[PDB]
RNA sequence: GAGUCCCAUAACCUUUGUACCCCAGAGUGAGAAA
RNA sequence: GCGAUGAUCACCCGGGUGGGUACAAAUGGCAGUCUGACAAGU
């Protein structure tokens, strides 16, 4: 049987009319490191960027890539386990995160993705209605969120 | 129909003898079905017309 | 049944080319093949639907095509089209 | 449209126990377990078969959220011939009768309801279908009716409650097979009207997952309903 | 259409009623619109 | 236990009798038992309002059956006599129906009252 | 630390002994969960020690009530006492946490477990069912669960066979079928006996009367003054048929049929008589039930008419649910409720809808409201 | 030589007789009387 | 001394036409009752 996934009802074309404050933001492994590099620690750094309350989510994978990093990246782990950071459990065999992160926004058009890996950015750019947030310069930047 | 004449209610089915109506193997099936039956109790007002 | 009735075959042909029957009706693109097993059934109304969705006994026909024959609008609609196409041909 | 004289061709659907009636319009239909009558006034097909007059019922997708899912095009429907199904939130026989038709005489339907008033008609429907077992009891306490339900292959829950995930889990742990079917209908307004639908569905798929249900699919039921979906999942105990 | 010369056509290798009249026309009638429509 | 169940408390009735009033002004209100049934049959009823002191009560216990089949909230007020003025109409009303309209001026407090009614249920 | 497990079956109570205890730390491991599915592995965990079937249907329901309310029945107290040792404290697995305190009260020496480990064993027992009973007579659980279903669920709602209205739908269906059959067979009797004595067919047009006369007048040749008085007693002599049949029978045209032929006529005529006799009995039956089932609706319009309205809607529950306008057209094909005339027909339709609501949603409907609700229709009728 | 297995024991149409109906139909929904 | 427990709202000349529903009858229509000298064995 042929399968043609429906376009989400939360989309008027490439506007996502579902993501409204408070937001859900997924964190990528590289993002915690770069945030530490630019000293833009997690929760308020958004609050200045977005002017709205967001809910940071770390996947079982992302908590795992942070923890493959090793003793050199200890700071990222304690920041990753902040109680305000909820956890998105995963039920797929691979521990590979970039396919993990994108695949959720394929299902549900209700998340922002936090990333600085160029590996993962353009994947979100084709898919419509997925706001894309990154750390650049001195603070975070949001690309595909018109509400800003 | 002849069964209903002999037994009016499933309670009667347990002891009523169906030999002249049904063979030995069949007549015990209705007896076992009667106690594990599904239907609800019916009045004698109802039972009279069914007979 | 093997050696099926011409009446059933014509009904199947009507369903296959359902798109052309009405100008204001359009359908999803489908490659419909005759099913390996099928039956021919009739639609029965509830009594409350007597006025709304019940056609008269005289209008009823055993086979679909005859009901299409009774509809005058379909016949008028189509007589125009067949003349127009033959002029081009 | 579908008027009394109009004649239709019945051909099978991809899902076993589901059928399509062609014509000027296409109808989703299921064969009638009790020929000669309609349960909620639905429409019916009668076919002459060698000759016995077999009877088929029209499934209105607007009334039945599952049927809207079939119109939505579900890849997998665990409800199938010779399979035990536990129907939660069975308001009446509007949909359960159709589910009873899909499972067949070999199958049974365990219909669970809470409110007494809809239960009376559901019981009246239950007699006409020997395969339907009505359970007029709160689904929040599966231990109340563990006495009455044997081991079940699939669970259908259309309960419109905020705590549906807890209800689904407890019934799934007690009754559902390993690798068994889970098929839920979710409305966003009852669970959480404050936030959009999409975040709700993300939250629900999350709750199913701690409960050891592997979710397989999701379908919003537009154009038939706003802010619904049907999520299909498999219960992974091991 | 093509009119092949006979000499070429010689030298080829081998390989290369009443109610129903109303109900049989209407079929070949409807088939033409669907073909033209598509 | 009672047939008239759930019955809104003194406070909740007031907000319900409020939303009833602006609805009469905005043509969103179908009142009377049979109209409630018709709005129910077409499925345009977001929730219904009925009176607990109907004489006899039994002439409006069809509506709970219709709604619970389809998942529409319903709630009872102590007085059919009180439900009259909220409709804006010179005679008592035992049952009335507010209809679905996402294009209505008075949506926000409807969903506020509609939020409370399910909590009561 | 589990030793005994209490499992309830719709046929009865079976308690099990836990021979081996499954690993508690590794409960969520893949392999142990598979062991629950595998029958061979499970039988090593537990064994059947007892089973106490219920005596009958009544016990299963009242225990089904007791199990649900976390209560201990006399049967539960009986089975447990013989099994669990008095004993530090014997451990029993129960699916229900609420049942635990009840067991402890009766039996201070038993400690109950309902943790996931206990649930794991209980799930397996239900999975295999009677396969674990190892041949013990449990009948078969599936119909017992189904049988206990309308025993359990349908008890809580408090219906009654009083509520049941299918008595009215089948009675009206049977009544009309009888009406057709009595006419069909009776008219045949005219043809059979018409050959033998045709003009008696025209003398007594009433079909039921004719069958009786044929039963007495089997042979038109037999004509006596005493017989004339006997057939004169049949019906009345005001029509004069008693004298006509004698005068006709003397000078008649019908061809004599054989003794076997006449035997079929009276025997067939006797069959016609019985069906009419059963039909009047069923007619009186239909009247009594509606006063019991729908006193309001029956009083307003009548028994026979109301029974037809119930059948058209399909049930009394159905008729109550529709709006008034639908009810009016429900009987607009046989003129059940029938410009000024139409107003009364709708006016009666509105009140008939109410009477169905009162009858349907009242456990013991009365005719007090039906009596008055007819009276306003009478006031309505007089004004128009 | 040859269809019981699509009720010629029948389906449909026409004519005739009997009994009802021509108000809308998921009928509408606030006037009516003065 | 009212009303949401419901107010209000096909043709022709009192009659004839026209139409719908249900039942019954027709030895009324479809509708016309297959072929005809070989078969089987040593």
């Amino acid at each position: 049987t042929r399968n043609i996934p429906q376009v989400s009802s939360a989309l008027f074309f490439q506007y996502n009319q579902a993501i409204k404050p408070p937001y859900q933001v997924l964190i990528d492994t590289n993002f915690i490191n770069f945030s530490i590099q630019k000293k833009v620690d997690i929760v308020r750094g958004m609050m200045d960027c977005l002017l709205a309350k967001c809910n940071p989510l770390i996947t079982d994978c992302v908590m795992a890539e942070l923890e493959k990093l090793g003793p050199k990246y200890r700071i990222a782990l304690k920041l990753a386990r902040d109680p305000r950071i909820k956890r998105l459990s995963c039920s797929h065999k691979g521990t590979y995160a970039d396919d993990c992160l994108v695949h959720r926004v394929l299902q549900h058009k209700c998340y922002i993705v936090a990333t600085n890996d160029a590996g993962l950015k353009q994947r979100i750019r084709k898919i419509p209605g997925i706001p894309l947030m990154s750390v650049g310069g001195h603070a975070y930047v949001i690309e595909k969120l018109p509400d800003v | 129909a002849r069964i209903i004449l002999t037994m009016g209610i499933r309670s009667k089915a347990s002891e009523t003898d169906l030999s002249e109506i049904l063979p030995e193997e069949i007549e015990e099936r209705v007896k076992t079905a009667a106690e594990v039956s599904m239907g609800t109790e019916i009045t004698q007002t109802d039972l009279d017309n069914i007979n | 049944d093997d050696n099926m009735r011409r009446e059933v075959q014509r009904d199947l042909l009507l369903i296959k080319h359902r798109a052309a029957l009405d100008p204001k009706r359009h359908y999803k693109k489908q490659r419909w093949e005759v099913p390996e097993r099928f039956a021919i059934g009739t639609i029965i109304e509830d009594k409350s639907e007597f006025y709304s969705s019940r056609m008269n006994r005289k209008e009823r026909k055993s086979t679909i095509l005859e009901t299409l024959m009774g509809d005058e609008a379909s016949n008028k609609y189509f007589k125009r089209k067949y003349n127009e196409i033959q002029e081009k041909s | 449209g579908a008027r009394g004289g109009a004649k239709v061709v019945i051909e099978p659907h991809r899902h076993a126990g589901v059928y399509i009636a062609r014509g000027k319009e296409d109808l989703l239909v299921t064969k009638n377990m009790a020929p000669g009558e309609s349960v909620y006034g639905e429409k019916r097909i009668s076919v002459e078969e060698p000759p016995t007059k077999v009877e088929y019922r029209v499934w209105n997708p607007f009334r039945s959220k599952l049927a809207a899912g079939i119109m939505g095009g579900l890849d997998e429907l665990f409800i199938a011939p010779g399979k035990k199904v536990l129907y939660l939130g069975a308001a009446s026989g509007t949909s359960v009768s159709h589910v009873s038709d899909v499972v067949g005489p070999e199958g049974v339907v365990y219909a669970v309801e809470f409110s007494h008033r809809p239960g009376r008609e559901l019981i009246s429907m239950a007699k006409k279908r020997p395969n339907i077992i009505p359970i007029i009891e709160d689904a929040r306490h599966p231990q109340k009716y563990r006495m009455l339900i044997g081991m079940v292959d699939c669970v259908f829950a259309d309960v419109a409650q905020p705590d549906q995930a807890r209800i689904i889990a407890l019934n799934s742990h007690m009754f559902l097979k390993d690798q068994g079917g889970v098929v839920i209908s979710i409305k966003a307004n009852c669970i959480d009207s404050t936030v959009d639908a999409e975040t709700v569905f993300a939250r629900e798929v999350q709750k199913l997952r701690e409960e050891r249900i592997k979710p397989l699919e999701q379908l919003t039921l537009e154009p038939y309903e706003r802010d619904h979906c049907i999520v299909v999942g498999r219960y992974m105990r091991s | 259409g093509l009119k092949v010369p006979k000499a070429v056509q010689k030298e080829l290798p081998f390989k290369s009623g009443g109610d129903e009249k109303k109900a049989r026309s209407f079929i070949q009638k409807v088939l033409t619109i669907s073909k033209a429509k598509d | 236990n009672p047939k008239a169940f759930p019955l809104a408390d003194a406070a909740l009735t007031q907000q319900i009798l409020d939303v009833v009033q602006q609805a009469a002004n905005l043509r969103q209100l179908k009142k009377g038992a049979n109209e409630a049934t018709k709005t129910l049959n077409r499925g345009i009823s977001e929730f219904i309002i009925m009176a607990a002191d109907c004489e006899p009560i039994e002439i409006l216990l069809h509506l709970p059956l219709l709604c619970e089949d389809k998942n529409v909230p319903y709630v009872f007020v102590p007085s059919r006599v009180a439900l009259g003025r909220a409709c804006g109409v010179s005679r008592p009303v035992i049952a009335a129906s507010i209809t679905t309209n996402d294009a209505s001026a008075i949506k926000t407090q409807i969903y506020a009252v509609k939020d409370k009614i399910e909590t009561l249920l | 630390p589990i030793e005994y497990l209490l499992f309830e079956e719709p046929t009865g109570y079976a308690v099990f002994k836990v021979k081996l205890q499954q690993d508690d730390i590794g409960s969520r491991l893949k392999e142990v969960q598979e062991q629950i599915n595998d029958f061979g592995a499970f039988t090593k965990l537990i064994e059947l020690v007892s089973f106490a079937p219920f005596k009958g249907a009544a016990e299963a329901l009242e225990n089904a009530n007791d199990i649900s309310e976390g209560l201990v029945s006399e049967s539960l107290k009986a089975i447990l006492d013989l099994n669990l040792p008095k004993a530090k404290n014997i451990t029993l697995a129960i699916s229900d946490k609420n049942l635990g305190p009840s067991i402890k009260e009766e039996f201070p020496y038993v400690d109950c477990i309902s943790n996931e480990l206990a649930q794991d064993l209980i799930r397996g027992v239900r999975l295999h069912g009677e396969k674990l009973f190892k041949g013990l007579q449990s009948g078969d659980l599936e119909r017992a669960q189904l049988g206990l279903g309308h025993a359990y669920s349908r008890a809580k709602v408090k219906f009654s066979v009083q509520k049941n209205d299918n008595h009215i739908i089948q009675a009206i269906a049977l009544l009309d079928q009888l009406d057709k059959d009595i006419n069909t067979f009776a008219m045949r009797v005219k043809e059979w006996y018409g050959w033998h004595f045709p003009e008696l067919a025209k003398l007594v047009p009433d079909n039921y009367t004719f069958a009786k006369l044929v039963l007495f007048i089997k042979d038109k040749a037999s004509l006596n003054d005493d017989s004339l008085h006997d057939l004169a007693a049949l019906l009345n002599e005001d029509s004069g048929i008693a004298q006509r049949v004698i005068d006709n029978a003397r000078i008649s045209m019908g061809q004599d049929i054989s003794e076997t032929d006449m035997e079929n006529v009276c025997v067939f005529a006797q069959r016609v008589a019985s069906l009419a006799d059963y039909r009047r009995q069923l007619y009186d039956y239909l009247c009594e039930k509606m006063h019991t089932v729908a006193p309001n609706l029956s009083e307003l319009i009548g028994e026979v008419i109301g029974a037809r309205l119930i059948s058209h809607a399909g049930s009394l529950t159905n008729l109550s649910k529709q709006a008034a306008s639908t009810v009016q057209i429900l009987g607009a094909e046989k003129a059940l409720f029938r410009k000024n005339k139409g107003r009364i027909s709708r006016y009666l339709a509105n009140k008939c809808s109410m009477a169905s609501r009162i009858d349907n949603y009242s456990e013991e409907p009365s005719n007090v409201f039906g009596s008055v609700l007819k009276k306003q229709v009478e006031q309505r009728l007089e004004f128009y």
